[PDB]
């Protein structure tokens, strides 16, 4: 519900709505003036009621063996046992003379039937769509100390937070955050996990999130859900050098293993008895019209505070302290501000715990305060007069650089989610509203052109687009090529 | 993973059948074409891209074959 | 075999790591450079048929690439 | 130890002759005025077998532990890193004020978890002089259907041999009776490549596998009598970091993606001693001290009777077996294939030497093989008004008998790489310079193209067949071509 | 905390000034209606050192076992590397029929032997909120010799603050009594870069190290508290193999090499916290609270003597120390410098601002300083029969000593890089712009020249001065040339 | 630690002299000496290269510091 320690959070300016798409593991804050800065992620989503698509046999064992065999020339074998449903069947041919049993020289056809019988198998189910199931946290930053920030048992307590579940059947919701009003949600859970690209593939303890096609195309005896009788059987047997009489079959040991590294790249489930999964995505927009400010006639703390817990930068250019207040006042607000010198003490920076106040009448109160400052030396200061206490702050990146940053982020997230990224804080507008339409149709152009593609495979054709398009003539064709070869590398290095 | 690194056709001189020889011809070419099946898009892309920077008709062919095998191996 | 029918990288938008990510750069090459390391003389005759077959420096390097890639991954 | 129906057989005709015994083959000889010999090795059998390492598809975790740390204090260590049967990975995980360290950021975590193997795959070695291959030698003389497979019987007529060839017994000569002496000498040193191959066991399953191959194979892998593994992460998953335990998981058996490896290892036996079917054994067989019987019996007068009528068997010779009613001692067999039952002049060649009632009792069976010409013939038994002339045709004719050889050459030639050129070899020196000559082609070519499959050869060959066609040069095309035929023969051969 | 015969002094010259504490240095302020202050950074600590790595440069070998496998019966594997406190190496070794093998070639051993680190260099970080800075601020009052450098006088007079700035504190004011209010803002996180720093502690002796450096060294290490080492086999040598037994012996102490490869490294010393005495701190002191002393006394009416004749302080000022004969309570001092003794305008300025005898007991002491212009002038005491005069010569020219100036800064700009553009700022555009230039091509510079040796550096100056002379084109020459000089500046720096 | 890993110049600025600050000239030049006296030879050859390695007059000096540096460096 609330992402302070968290290692990757975007961030969000403000104008009543906006559009975001809560991803897997990270978390959004919303900072707006005259708004209470709020946090929402997407914690995980589920799926209930699976019905199976198919099992896969990866352990057979053969029970019994059969052979019946022609003399030359009197045609083909047919062991009676092709007429049993779980017996395996295969025609092979061996020497027979006078030494073996038969009047006549030459290769005489056998038939082999051994018993098939599957030990464990892999079962494939898969999701209705009315039955994904997201789990949301909202988190207004109020008032809290470090051990209340991510509680939830507190920040419930104190109106300041909520998990609730998101539903095809409900995809919006209202949460009550007490004296901040009523924040708002309506979400796209439809348009959440495709669910209908995608298997949920048990092997024994271990579940999967699988690709549909290539569920299918596992080369493995599979069978119908209810059924109890195998196709592609001969995969798991092996029938070994014929024999006059009695021809031997094995069954192949298991392949649980192999299945295992099959399985490299799908993102694993936790199945217990309902599917519950980390990943994906879920497009949601937030309304805050019904969200305002608590305490505006608070007035400020008089006494002294004090650094209960140092400054600790917190890895997206933003640091979290902790103040420890002398006062015995009640709720207050804390005279907190980022200058640039100590001398002219102008705020420079924006602050997002939102106007912080020191929540108690007690004593003794500790509150977290969570700021931006800018690049360079900035100075946290807190108090004034003889009661100003003050820490000096250095942030090490520039502006060029955290532009840089910022657009391979936004590079990779279009990666990650392609069209729906164009929602990612969207306010609507044409731009966003024809990049969506246009990168539609280059993502079919380019995803039937190089989609089930690994990143070596991809990376080398880039590569290769590269030295044509410098090699290209007419201009015209050269860039269309330089664009796919640049993006073929941008992903095939994108994740390593 | 082991069962992609195959131990081939045995140096022992052998008038009968080795371990898994009845998938002798579709071990090698399976994954190749199920992928192609998959993925008609870039068969259609390499017959395109190897009239590009080929120098006739002779060479033509080999870099479409040649990249029509390359990418369903390593994926 | 279903070894080499790996299931790919997953369309699902993730940021934890899948389910052998370990291997992610390792399997797909592990078998092609244990070739290559094995079967030293290959790379001579894949080096004179692409300098053979290509018009130019860029052709021939192509061709030669191509023909050390799909060698080791069908054999 | 005698080849009536197998279907690789081969035919061979100063004193001596040098020969192949492949696998599951046989040899017949006929030389001028020799009886006819069979000659074929059975069975090779590996004695003493030495372990070499150990593969692991099967493992388990027990017991599974984690120590976390802040982004003060650098690297975690987990205090059972210090214990043998425990794997250990470095993983880093999200860190700040929530999980109680003092600054945010990426913390340092150490799992260990227990690793126990349940099935491992051993790998053992063969030694040159603990080799034994298993040779049997008959000579044609009188047996019935029956009694022509049969040893217990062959041993007491003086007809046949079973002896074992090894290093330490490179050459054998058997007793053969009134036929002489037959001797082989055998070289079992360059017979099976003991140092190219492993004898693997799966379970109860063995193997022949190359030693490059299995050295290379990517398990988790202990010495003889260690119980230390190596390279155990193999088969384990270290999970989703959590900062205060990580799930670590043991991967399935590899059984079956180790027999999915297997595929083209040649299956053996192993019941402490491995017995194989499949290789080869170059010999010298001396029929110097071989001869015929010297005698002849005197023409077998009673009426004759088939009593296994003339069969094929598929080697363009034609077996049958005689009944003889009466009882007159050993006698000389009338039988032969004429043209026509006016000119009954023998025309085919005779695989029973000289066919002879050996046993002076009624009804008694002999077997009879011979080598009738393409075309029409009639196979003749006894004279008079007791004659019985059975009508055969022979399909074929001598142009494809030419060719199918010269398949078969070229099949001994890619089977069998130099020793090819020892098969019915007398010195000659075509021979001599052939071989030479093919040492210094089957170094290069295997250099090169040893490692590829049957796929990759087709390409490579069709490849190589369009660009000699295309090269100008006139000798680079000739070699070119020529390597390219290879290719392709030795793709589609196998196929 | 005070400045006088210090050998490393500055001076400076509408309310703050923003200047850089030198470790080894001190800073005068000679403002116009200001008494002079005297700043200085003593030293700087830290209390909370958090270990990273431990080198091990001592080891100790005990327990050697040596396990032997036949040439070609696989490869020895020793039962201890099951154990994790051996190392453990394989070789091959000559074996015979004369070893035990039954096989002539190369067998081979498994050796161990149990390791043991003695003695070790352990590394530990600095986390910058428990960095803090001495610094050490004084008015130039009334002072005698002996209390001008004690401190439990200064601060008895309300004369000097020795205070304490860190992270939390970057900011102070100093109550100096009459004198006012001195303020100080600093910037505790720019001047010790405690990211690019480790304390190594070997044996007794403490380093400031780089980080760089400190993870480059070649020598068996640890995580902090793990005691599982890793690059044991640095520190042991395996004799020539013997196939029953070797010898594994450890190399003797890396404490010399270690020394010697500290060789540039900054000492410390960390007895229970590290205090550091180089470094440099960057701090605006501002003084619109700070007033020149309220005073209601007139001149000294009685007689002046030198107790203490002129001295020449090495940075151009004098330094005497006058006698008060009378007791007339407080009273101003009558001294000056002049051109001349027939005209007494007074034209040296005083840096003893105002100064005056402070107690009402005769035989009082005054250190009075000045800095005089260059030349000759006159020091006075007093007027007619009380008058005391004392010739003093100033060797130097204005001219000469605007070379040594700018020499110094271009030593500062050396040694401080960026911050050397805030040592006596006041705003300003050419200062800002000149700092922001000299971020580029401070780092564009050091990318390319950052890892250098002196000598390197000379002869790469040389070069470019070659190359740049020679060079055609005047744009690319003047880079060029710009390079050469700089680094062959930084070169003849050291010397 | 191996003693060619010298820590070398500090980037903090000091005035005092750091570690063995006695021997900056010497450590850093004095493996050059008690080499170039022990092989006089290696110096001429290394001259005789440099005259013939530079095309210009002002190559050759280049060339000849440049060996005489970099061969002792290197034992
Ligand atoms: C004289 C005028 C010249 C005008 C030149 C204009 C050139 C502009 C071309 C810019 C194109 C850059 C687009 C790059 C975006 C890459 C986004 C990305 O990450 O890749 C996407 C797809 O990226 C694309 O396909 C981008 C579009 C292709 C490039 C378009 C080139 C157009 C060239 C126009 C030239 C005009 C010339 C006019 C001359 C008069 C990934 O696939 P998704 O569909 O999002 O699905 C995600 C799931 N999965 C990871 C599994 C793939
Ligand atoms: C007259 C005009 C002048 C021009 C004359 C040109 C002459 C050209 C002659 C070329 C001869 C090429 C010979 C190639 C021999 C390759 C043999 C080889 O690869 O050995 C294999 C066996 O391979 C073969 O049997 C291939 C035989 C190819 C023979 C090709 C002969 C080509 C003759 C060309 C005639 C030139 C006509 C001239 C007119 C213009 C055995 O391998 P091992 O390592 O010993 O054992 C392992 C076995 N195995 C690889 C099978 C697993
Ligand atoms: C024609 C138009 C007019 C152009 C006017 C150009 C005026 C440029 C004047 C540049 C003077 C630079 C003097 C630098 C003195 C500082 C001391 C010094 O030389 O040492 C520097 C030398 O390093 C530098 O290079 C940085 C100093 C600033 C250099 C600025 C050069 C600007 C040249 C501009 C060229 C003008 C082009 C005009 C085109 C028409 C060390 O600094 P750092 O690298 O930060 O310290 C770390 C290294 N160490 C541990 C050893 C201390
Ligand atoms: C006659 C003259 C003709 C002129 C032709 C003109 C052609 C211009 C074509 C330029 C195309 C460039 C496209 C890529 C730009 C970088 C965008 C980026 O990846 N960066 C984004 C990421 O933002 P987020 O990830 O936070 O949100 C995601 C939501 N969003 C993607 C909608 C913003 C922004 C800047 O940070
Ligand atoms: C104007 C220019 C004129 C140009 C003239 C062109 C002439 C071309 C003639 C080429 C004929 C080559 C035929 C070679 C076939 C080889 C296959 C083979 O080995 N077969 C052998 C019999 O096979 P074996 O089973 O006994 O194997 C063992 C036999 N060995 C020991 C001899 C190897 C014979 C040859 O068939
Ligand atoms: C045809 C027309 C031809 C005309 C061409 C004329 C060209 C002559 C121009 C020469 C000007 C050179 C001045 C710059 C070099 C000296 C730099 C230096 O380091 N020196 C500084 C001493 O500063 P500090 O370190 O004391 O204080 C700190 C102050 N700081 C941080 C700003 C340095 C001053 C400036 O000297
Ligand atoms: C054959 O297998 C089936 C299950 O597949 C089993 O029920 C049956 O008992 C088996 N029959 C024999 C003869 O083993
Ligand atoms: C939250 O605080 C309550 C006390 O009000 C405590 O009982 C509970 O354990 C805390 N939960 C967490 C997750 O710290
Ligand atoms: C071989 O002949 C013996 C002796 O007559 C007979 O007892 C036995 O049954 C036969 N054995 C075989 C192998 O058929
Ligand atoms: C081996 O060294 C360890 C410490 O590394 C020590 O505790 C132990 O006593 C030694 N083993 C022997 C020689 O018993
Ligand atoms: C400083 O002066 C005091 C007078 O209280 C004297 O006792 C002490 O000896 C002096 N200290 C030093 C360091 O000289």
């Amino acid at each position: 519900f609330n992402c302070l320690g968290m290692s990757n959070r975007d961030f969000l300016e403000g104008a009543t709505w906006v559009d975001v798409v809560l991803e897997g593991d990270s978390c959004i804050t919303i900072m707006a003036k005259d708004k209470p800065t709020i946090d929402i992620k997407m914690m995980e989503t589920e799926a209930t009621n699976l019905a199976e698509v198919r099992s896969y046999c990866y352990l057979a064992t053969v029970s019994d063996v059969s052979t019946v065999s022609n003399c030359p020339t009197t045609g083909e074998a047919h062991n009676p046992k092709r007429a049993e449903d779980t017996y395996v069947c295969k025609s092979g041919v061996t020497d027979r003379g006078w030494g073996n049993g038969c009047g006549l020289f030459g290769k005489g056809s056998i038939d082999t039937c051994a018993n098939f019988t599957c030990s464990l198998k892999a079962v494939g189910r898969m999701i209705q769509p009315e039955n994904v199931k997201y789990e949301v946290g909202i988190f207004i930053h109020g008032s809290t100390s470090s051990d209340t920030h991510g509680n939830y048992s507190s920040q419930l307590g104190a109106s300041q937070a909520g998990r609730f579940t998101i539903t095809p059947n409900s995809p919006a919701i209202t949460v009550k955050m007490g004296d901040y009003g009523e924040i708002s949600v309506e979400c796209e859970p439809r348009n959440g996990l495709n669910t209908e690209a995608y298997y949920i593939m048990s092997v024994g303890t271990k579940h999967f999130l699988v690709h549909r096609e290539w569920f299918n195309d596992l080369a493995l005896p599979w069978t119908s859900p209810a059924s109890s009788n195998w196709r592609n059987r001969e995969i798991l047997l092996e029938f070994e050098e014929p024999h006059a009489t009695k021809q031997s079959v094995v069954a192949l040991g298991s392949q649980e293993g192999a299945l295992h590294q099959a399985l490299a790249g799908a993102v694993p489930v936790s199945f217990s008895s309902s599917v519950k999964l980390t990943s994906g995505h879920l497009k949601c927009r937030v309304k805050m019209e019904k969200l305002t400010l608590k305490g505006t006639t608070y007035g400020m703390c008089t006494e002294k505070f004090s650094f209960a817990k140092n400054p600790a930068d917190t890895g997206h250019s933003t640091v979290v302290l902790e103040l420890q207040y002398t006062g015995s006042d009640g709720p207050c607000k804390i005279p907190i501000s980022i200058v640039a010198s100590l001398s002219d003490l102008t705020p420079i920076g924006r602050m997002v715990t939102a106007n912080p106040y020191v929540a108690s009448s007690e004593a003794n109160a500790k509150v977290l305060v969570e700021m931006e400052p800018p690049f360079g030396d900035s100075y946290i200061v807190v108090g004034r007069g003889d009661k100003q206490i003050n820490h000096h702050w250095h942030k090490a990146g520039s502006s060029i650089g955290k532009a840089f940053i910022t657009t391979i982020k936004g590079a990779q997230r279009l990666a990650a989610l392609g069209d729906p990224a164009w929602d990612f804080g969207s306010v609507g507008g044409i731009f966003n509203s024809v990049g969506k339409a246009v990168h539609q149709v280059f993502g079919g152009a380019f995803r039937t052109l190089f989609g089930g593609m690994s990143w070596i495979t991809q990376g080398l054709m880039g590569a290769l687009l590269l030295w044509m398009g410098v090699n290209a003539r007419d201009r015209s064709i050269a860039l269309v090529m330089l664009a796919t070869g640049g993006v073929l590398l941008f992903l095939a290095t994108s994740v390593h | 993973s082991i069962a992609v690194q195959t131990h081939g056709e045995s140096m022992l001189a052998n008038k009968k059948d080795a371990w898994l020889d009845s998938t002798k011809a579709s071990r090698y070419l399976m994954k190749t074409e199920n992928w192609i099946i998959r993925n008609p898009g870039y068969a259609f892309v390499a017959v395109l891209l190897g009239w590009m920077l080929g120098s006739n008709n002779g060479q033509r062919v080999v870099f479409v074959v040649l990249l029509l095998l390359v990418a369903p191996a390593y994926s």
